[PDB]
């Protein structure tokens, strides 16, 4: 049934090439090539996670005959209230190794290692508010004593705990700041989910005014808040047998917010 | 509760030739349990640990093969398939792989720890007591999670061209 | 003694087909199809808990010999100051997985796994204001690491917790509201009680107009309150040897309140 | 239908392009410059309100690639008897960040850090006396700390309340006066408002001497008596099947005043 892989489609994520994804990735590279440690900060589905985890892809990593593989740049996201023990197990495993027994000082001289092993040159930790906060001292002594670009990703929950701890405030001290959608481009975006992202038969002329009236009163400018309302509206629209998203289904969906 | 649920557990197929040791190991990654864990679980307690190790002073029992084989749904039976038979002996510390096994089925087999075995005879090679790129020596076979050499990250599977 | 029979029934709880709960369960098929994250808010005892309730037994699950139970919808009640730990304990009780025992790291990781092993798709965390504010980051990722439709369940507290979070409250802003019954509606759903649940000997009339002013000034339209006062009331009137509610026994329930 | 998209536009607002809007556009635009602090006002509903918001909508953010928008012109209405947390909740959420929950200096020297880095030149505080008396304080800081223009709106009773402390008189002597519409001035803000807002299919003639009587009567030039009656007028005529204002609705309206 065509139905079913429309729907199993259109639940699912994908990745827009957004000129804001574009501005950190160039960024980002900046920072990673001057070995500068920074941060990202900005409202809760702006898309600073996707923008991320984005960058992580653009450089997957790579491997030699006989020697562990290099890691160009590591991803991770700790769990809440992420103590040092548990951030040396998150960086860890992502490079794939293991320890099963240690200290936590243990636990710290096998991540300092297996980082310089792979030679890693910058590390995101996304929403770095769930630290600890002695766990900032050793992601501190990671960056210096190594030499790795630190990234931290947050809300704005992050400066205030960063706010804290003199010397993390100095060495997190330049940043990136995430915004919302405004204006026309916002527009383009509407229009760039239209077809890349929604692709549905016949088109919905979202970018029309008067579905742009109610999509911004419904969205705020969150690329989060457009993604689910836009996708929940074609899939009750499709469900609806309709080759497209109407009005009042977008009304229908824009109710709920 | 879940409506006509059965209280249920990830379950492992044993291959063929597996050990204990390698099993037991694969059966806690597949329920993130420590070694402590499984022999709390059993009841066995500490046991689990040592056996992991091949410390078979005593020998596993009937009592704590039955015991593991309630948590595990395999049966002691084939649990004593997992181990050497009657007066077969054994070595615990030098571990040992085939590498051209780990290729086809990716576990350490008991066999490779006998003490009267060093060639394997389906490939026609000598099995490896080390990394031969990097001379570590492999882990017990509960902690072959990754199926790579722990310092140089060098595959088992490509660990098979160095042999012999 | 069929008395003891009449009050073994009365005394117990059942489900009675309302309009409020066909509306529910049709609006978490199109969340549980979307995978999109919501809650559901109304005042107490308007019969949310058994319309969620209602709603898994719809998606009872399906389980071979040796294997995971395919379990669409999970459904828990967290505790009081339910921790991270607790909350994956109830997740991992619901779905029978038998391990009870280990670090908040194991639960988890096993907490995930038994949700993608059993293909979840929607879970529902009912009075979900009962969680502590740290544990809402483990409800988060489930809903963003899997494609899983997290439905949080409260009243109007639930909608004060969730704006002390941004990340939350940018997540579940999709919403029901619950109401009371009022009007015919009420009218109505006091004559499906006394067919569908009283089913006494004789018929009581409760639909009329003097019992239904009655019933109006007692129940303010709350659920949970009509169930209440015409179950005692039947339970009352049978062990007089009345075979109806009659007019003095409403009332001297309702003078109760 | 047209009728109710007539009355939809009607009910709403719009802004007129008055010469005392551009007179205190061009005043602004020196006191910015000068990072000159200084108070606006004039009579209720004179169009203080209005022009203000004007001015921060030609002087809206600039986004310049991730960084943070440069905001020359930051417009606040504080709530009755605001508070200095209030305040800076006010300031912070306007530059688009989220206030993290925290301390009155929290909040102080987070306000401080964006006001800075935005490059704010102005800060417009309406109804400047909603302000508690020790939150003017706060508000004399930000214009000596940073070099910013506060400008102070309100009405005569702000007069008032600034001569109650000599440290704000000192600061904000610097004063336009908003005034009332007369004579050939208030002739062409009724050709303006016939034209330009009202927009009926058949002109309303409001120009001519006895609808000027009436509306000059009723109006007394205050521009909000001129906008509010002259929609309501329309939107009766139209409701009449009227194509325009006549003279009989305009005098049933303006005889409630
Ligand atoms: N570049 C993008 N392309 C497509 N969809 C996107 C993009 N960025 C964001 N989205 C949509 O918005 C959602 C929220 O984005 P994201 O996960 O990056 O949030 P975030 O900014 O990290 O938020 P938070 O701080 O709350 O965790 C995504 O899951 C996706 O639905
Ligand atoms: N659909 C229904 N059929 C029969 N009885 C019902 C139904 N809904 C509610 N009730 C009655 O009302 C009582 C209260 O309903 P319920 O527990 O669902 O309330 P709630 O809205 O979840 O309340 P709270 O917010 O206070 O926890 C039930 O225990 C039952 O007696
Ligand atoms: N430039 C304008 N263009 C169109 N309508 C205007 C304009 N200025 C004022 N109005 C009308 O007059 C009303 C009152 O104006 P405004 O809100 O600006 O008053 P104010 O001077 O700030 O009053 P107050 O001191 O009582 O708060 C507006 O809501 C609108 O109806
Ligand atoms: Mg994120
Ligand atoms: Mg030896
Ligand atoms: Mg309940
Ligand atoms: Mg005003
Ligand atoms: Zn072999
Ligand atoms: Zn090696």
């Amino acid at each position: 049934e065509w139905l079913q892989a429309e729907i199993a489609r259109l639940k699912g994520k994908s990745i827009v090439p957004l000129q804001q994804v574009k501005t950190l990735h160039d960024w980002l590279d900046g920072k990673r090539k001057a070995r500068k440690s920074c941060r990202v900060v900005g409202e809760s589905r702006t898309g600073k996670t996707v923008a991320c985890d984005a960058y992580r892809y653009r450089h997957k990593p790579q491997q030699e005959a006989g020697r562990p593989p290099t890691v160009p740049v590591v991803y991770i996201r700790p769990h809440q209230k992420c103590g040092p023990k548990d951030l040396f197990k998150k960086i860890t495993e992502y490079l794939k190794y293991r320890v099963t027994k240690g200290t936590v000082s243990d636990f710290r001289d096998r991540t300092i290692e297996v980082l310089k092993g792979c030679g890693v040159e910058m590390l995101i930790i996304d929403e770095a508010d769930r630290l600890k906060p002695e766990t900032f001292a050793d992601v501190r002594d990671i960056a210096e004593d190594l030499g790795i670009a630190v990234v931290l990703v947050g809300t704005d929950r992050l400066d205030a705990v960063i706010k804290r701890d003199e010397q993390v405030l100095e060495r997190f001290r330049a940043h990136l700041r995430f915004g919302k959608l405004s204006g026309e481009d916002f527009k383009n975006t509407v229009e760039m989910w239209e077809q890349m992202v929604l692709k549905l038969p016949v088109s919905s002329n979202l970018k029309s005014k008067e579905m742009l009236r109610i999509l911004t009163s419904a969205t705020e400018g969150y690329i989060g808040r457009l993604d689910e309302i836009l996708r929940e509206a074609a899939i009750r629209s499709l469900s609806r047998g309709l080759k497209k998203i109407d009005k009042a289904v977008l009304q229908e969906v824009a109710k709920e917010y | 509760e879940a409506p006509d649920v059965k209280p249920w557990l990830f379950l492992i197929k044993p291959y063929e030739g597996e050990s204990l040791s390698h099993f037991l190991g694969r059966f806690r990654r597949a329920n993130h349990l420590s070694a402590s864990g499984l022999g709390t679980l059993a009841g066995i307690g500490a046991i689990v640990a040592r056996w992991e190790r091949f410390h078979f002073n005593p020998r596993p029992s009937q009592q704590e093969l039955e015991a593991i084989a309630s948590v595990v749904e395999v049966d002691a039976q084939r649990l004593a398939q997992m181990l050497p038979p009657a007066g077969v002996g054994m070595q615990h510390e030098p571990i040992r792989l085939c590498g051209a096994c780990y290729a086809e089925s990716p576990c350490h087999r008991i066999e490779w720890q006998y003490k009267s075995v060093w060639k394997c005879d389906r490939h026609q090679l000598k099995i490896l007591a080390k990394c031969p790129n990097c001379q570590a020596p492999f882990k017990m076979p509960a902690l072959w999670e990754d199926g790579c050499c722990h310092r140089c990250r060098m595959p088992f599977a490509e660990m098979a061209k160095l042999q012999k």
